[PDB]
RNA sequence: ACCUCGAUGUUGGAUCAGGACAUCCCGAUGGUGCAGCCGCUAUUAAAGGUUCGUUUGUUCAACGAUUAAAGUCCUACGUGAUCUGAGUUCAGACCGGAGUAAUCCAGGUCGGUUUCUAUCUACUUUAAUUCCUCCCUGUACGAAAGGACAAGAGAAAUAAGG
RNA sequence: UCCUUAAAUAGGGAUGGCUCCACGAGGGUUCAGCUG
């Protein structure tokens, strides 16, 4: 009938900064891996959902993984699906964000935020060792309210 | 163009009879798929399809190969 | 004389009465079923009741590729081609299940394994499945049927030209060169028909097998 | 060969009686144990059933071996790795096999399924010890069965009710 | 007992919107009896198939094995499989595009 | 023994399998906890650049006794939901794919052979 | 049952009783209120 | 900067895995914004299991298809006298840049010898799990849409032993 | 951004500088076949 919820899509990971160092090659560069993306909240409609008892009033996106070293990437955050009934209206100011009535749509209300780029993403000819390691983007936080 | 121009006929002919008995299946939805079948194709076949047209309604008819009950 | 070759058993250190115990079921089984004499390459119709369907009969025609296995698990497998797709269905001779075996037409073929029929053209493997059976004279022997197919581009299931398989009913001339022949001739092994203790006589175990027969009649 | 069976003081039986196959009954659960076929010295892929290591891409001496036989910081190998070694030639019992025939002229036991050892080996055949078959014994011979008691000379085949005896016509799933 | 009597009967009181029935030849390894029901909308095809499953499973043959309902997460076909008979419930267009009648009577002489 | 990357043939009136194209259709998932695909095993194909499921509905390797081998590995589209993507099989479908676990009353009504 | 290293009666009809060996507090009309030591 | 510079390159992968539980799944429970199904959360449980592919040395990651799950770690970032050398490491040569040049480079690329016959220690034959289908049953629960347990049966898959 | 795959960190295309005809145990990508 009616619910207020609040998705928080997830934080993309920070980016390390780090450096290779192996037996016969001690300055081996940079090995800040990047960060995961954070997983986005979408809420999907569903035909067999009839009202909104199911969906809950606090949903958190899942957080990539921060980027670790030798590279090693940052696993992003799996995406959170919101099962809604079919003619949903979301609104967050009275601005009826969307509509969702067909089968099969989806609304992405929480983006996750960007994952964090390290070093080695820096890394160039002309910049042969950065030490910069992007912060993860913080998520969307925002409160959509649904009413059948 | 067909086997003969009476062949059809008297063969349309024996399946109303045939499902004249008709028991367990829908009576009209039966005479409406006959209905179909002579119609929406037997009206401008080239002179070939004739015959393997009422060779297939001759078999139908037979029912040998499974009969509407 | 024709002793099905699922009597003769293949040589081991299995006990003789293993092999008793197995002729008597075999042909308690006969006594019921009639199991014709037929042979690789002759045109068997196979009636076996459906177990997946309520008992509904099903009948199978195809020329018999193989024989294979001894005592009461022996099988033949035999070939077809149905709308084009050819099938291959392996009978268990004395499975309780198979109501009827048919000789649709009785004939030897040059080779006692039919298996490049596969590789071979579609036609020598099709066969009429509502063709009727021939009949030959009680005192006759067996037809030789020394048809030779035709085999397709050179990639096969198997390298039938190889000297081991020792094929026979195959026109090697048309589908393999003379280059090729002389290749695969280097794997002759001329001394495996000379050396004596490779062979297995079984003269006396078909004497044996006859007389327990016999008895059993 | 001399088999040791637990039985209860109920069964006791005096020394130098036979038994005969009759003395299990179709549709009976039993364990036959026996000395498995004996394979030598086997590497650890045929052994322990071990992957290998591939044919091509540069494997040099090592398609068969063993990997890693343990970690570094024990610095030592565990008692019973697998590791090649002789396989088979040792007892196996296979448990719960239905009894689905008897042929009492010859006293053969016809057991569902594959025994463990070669052919013409000695097996060590007794009721089935699992917990499914554990009071089945009711009508089974107690003691033994005694051909010389002769309350009924046994059929020469004792079949089980689902088997297709040979001889009765050609079965039909009607 | 459970036959295409009680088919009949109970299709009929649930009121399928169309009927049919194949009397399929024994020569043919599949059954006895083909029937082919079309209704309004998923919704009904399942409540008509549900019932008549409970029939069969209430009414007798309790050592006949069982029967599946297959079709149920697809909304137009539906198809219960008993020993001797087989049901296909279907919608109209679901119908006139496979043309079991056709396939089940004229064996190989269509399209 | 439909295994993954197996060219099959399918065996349907369907326009997917019926339409040419430069790579054959492939196997690319077999819904088995063995990816091993016999007779009646649904897999996934790879047809004209797309996924679709569909069914085998018979293969080369040999099987249990008393049931055919076919020539080639045969396939029928089936939709996600189920339904066959054509509306007829021409080739022989076998008979134990009625009494095998899962769902097989609409490949076979759509069947016109069995063997 | 909630874990704690300090157990705090929420409500009036929670009660604090020392079984199997560690302090639980158990409550009737708000079993949210379980806790355990 | 404490052992090892008086022949151990290193990262991944193959093989075999031992171990911890801070449990990903399967088991047993409490709470719930737990009607049921899905779930979320916490206690207990380490017997068993924890997939295959595309790009790329790549661990990781992205993507495709699955799974009951595709757990976090330690083991000389386990294991190279069991294997590989794909990145990386010497000699060769290019692109970009620095340098008057010789040459150089945490950059990109093409190529590039992986020995050992085992003396000692250690070791070398020690009651399964899960998925799915049916029944219960489209029953409990629910207004409906949906949709359960437990128990039973059938099918498989893997693992062990033959 | 498009093609190629189901999936594409791969591959291909949107005075000097262009221009691959031919050739290459050069380095990548690839259809089909082939095969332990
Ligand atoms: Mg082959
Ligand atoms: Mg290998
Ligand atoms: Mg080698
Ligand atoms: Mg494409
Ligand atoms: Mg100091
Ligand atoms: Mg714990
Ligand atoms: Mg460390
Ligand atoms: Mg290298
Ligand atoms: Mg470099
Ligand atoms: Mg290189
Ligand atoms: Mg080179
Ligand atoms: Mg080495
Ligand atoms: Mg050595
Ligand atoms: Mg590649
Ligand atoms: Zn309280």
């Amino acid at each position: 009938d009616y619910r207020r919820v609040l998705v928080c899509g997830g934080n993309g990971g920070a980016g390390a900064s780090c450096f290779h160092s192996e037996p016969r090659k001690e300055f081996g560069g940079p090995d800040g891996g990047d960060g995961g993306n954070g997983g986005h909240v979408i809420l999907r409609v569903d035909q067999q959902v009839k009202s909104l008892s199911s969906v809950l009033s606090r949903y958190q996106g899942f957080s990539g993984e921060d980027g670790g070293s030798k590279n090693c990437f940052g696993r992003s955050g799996a995406v959170l699906y919101i099962r809604v009934p079919v003619g949903t209206l979301v609104k967050e100011g009275g601005r009826v964000v969307a509509d969702l009535s067909c089968v099969g749509d989806e609304y992405i209300a929480a983006l996750g935020g960007a994952g964090g780029k390290g070093n080695r993403f820096f890394l160039a000819n002309n910049n042969r060792a950065p030490v910069t390691c992007t912060p993860g983007q913080p998520g969307q936080q925002r409160v959509l309210h649904l009413e059948l | 163009a067909p086997w003969s121009r009476e062949a059809v006929l008297s063969l349309y002919r024996a399946l109303l009879r045939q499902g004249r008995q008709l028991r367990y299946t829908d009576r009209d939805f039966y005479f409406a798929s006959i209905r179909r079948e002579f119609r929406k194709n037997q009206k401008l076949e080239d002179a070939e399809a004739r015959e393997r047209q009422l060779e297939k309604g001759l078999v139908f008819l037979n029912g040998k190969l499974g009969r509407i009950i | 004389r024709f002793l099905s070759p699922e009597f003769i058993p293949r040589r081991g250190r299995t006990d003789p009465l293993k092999f008793q115990i197995e002729r008597k079921d075999m042909l308690e089984r006969r006594k019921v079923l009639h199991i014709p004499e037929f042979y690789v390459g002759s045109i068997l119709r196979v009636t076996t009741a459906d177990p997946y369907a309520s008992g509904k009969i099903s009948q199978f025609l195809g020329i018999c590729i193989q024989r294979s296995g001894r005592g009461l698990g022996a099988t033949f497998i035999l070939r077809n081609v149905i709308e084009g797709q050819g099938v291959e269905i392996c009978f268990e001779l004395y499975n309780p299940r198979v109501q009827e075996i048919q000789v649709v037409k009785l004939e030897k073929r040059l080779d006692d394994s039919l298996l490049y029929l596969r590789d071979a053209l579609p036609e020598y493997s099709t066969f009429d499945v509502n063709m009727k059976p021939v009949v030959q004279e009680p005192n006759q022997k067996v037809p030789v049927n020394e048809l030779k197919v035709k085999m397709k581009p050179k990639p096969w299931s198997k390298r039938w030209e190889r000297p081991n398989f020792n094929i026979k009913g195959i026109r090697f001339d048309l589908c393999l060169t003379e280059q090729q022949m002389k290749e695969a001739q280097k794997w002759n092994q001329p001394w495996l028909e000379f050396d004596m203790m490779r062979e297995y006589d079984t003269s006396k175990i078909e004497a044996a097998i006859w007389k327990e027969i016999e008895a059993s009649k | 060969t001399v088999k040791i069976f637990n039985i209860t003081d109920n069964a006791a039986i005096k020394p130098g009686t036979p038994l005969y196959a009759a003395h299990f009954r179709p549709g009976q659960y039993v364990d036959v144990t026996a000395k498995t076929i004996g394979k030598g010295f086997q590497g650890v892929m045929k052994r322990w059933g071990f992957k290998g290591q591939p044919a091509t891409h540069g494997q040099t001496k090592t398609h068969r071996r063993p990997g890693a036989v343990a970690t570094g910081d024990i610095g030592r190998v565990w008692p019973g790795t697998k590791m090649p070694g002789k396989m088979g030639n040792i007892y196996r019992t296979e448990y719960g096999l239905k009894v689905w025939r008897i042929n009492t002229k010859h006293n053969i036991i016809y057991v569902n399924g594959s025994v463990p050892g070669h052919k013409n080996c000695l097996v060590k055949v007794k009721d089935s010890k699992l917990p499914a078959y554990k009071d089945l014994g009711k009508n089974l011979p107690f003691p033994t069965y005694f051909p010389d008691g002769d309350e009924e000379e046994l059929p020469e085949d004792l079949y089980d009710e689902n088997v297709c005896q040979p001889g009765a016509p050609s079965i039909t799933f009607a | 007992k459970f036959d295409i009597d009680m088919m009949v009967s109970l299709l009929r009181q649930e009121n399928a919107r169309d009927i049919c029935v194949i009397q399929v030849p024994p020569e043919m390894r599949y059954t006895d009896y083909f029937v082919i029901v079309s209704g309004t909308s998923t919704r009904h095809l399942h409540a008509m198939a549900f019932y008549v499953v409970k029939m069969y499973k209430h009414l007798k043959c309790k050592r006949d094995p069982h029967v599946k309902i297959e079709g149920k997460d697809t909304d137009d076909w539906l198809c219960v499989d008993f020993g001797s008979m087989v049901i296909h419930l279907m919608l109209p267009e679901t119908r006139e595009i496979y043309e079991l009648e056709k396939l089940w009577t004229l064996r190989s002489y269509d399209d | 023994a439909i295994q993954k990357m197996t060219r099959v043939r399918v065996v349907d009136n369907s326009a997917l399998g019926n339409s040419p194209y430069h790579r054959a259709p492939r196997c690319i998932h077999v819904y088995k906890k063995n990816g091993v695909g016999k007779v009646g095993d649904q897999i996934l194909l790879a047809i004209k650049g797309q996924k679709k499921k569909a069914l085998i509905v018979g293969h080369c390797m040999p099987g249990p006794r008393m049931t055919p081998r076919f020539d080639s590995n045969n396939v029928v589209l089936i939709e996600d939901n189920g339904n066959p993507v054509g509306t007829r099989i021409k080739t022989p479908i076998p008979t134990s794919l009625r009494k095998r676990e899962g769902e097989y009353s609409k490949v076979l009504a759509i069947a016109q052979n069995f063997v | 049952f909630k874990n704690k290293t300090v157990l705090k009666k929420r409500c009036k009809d929670c009660y604090l009783v020392k079984r199997r060996g560690r302090w639980y507090v158990y409550c009737k009309t708000h079993p949210r209120h379980k806790q355990r030591q």
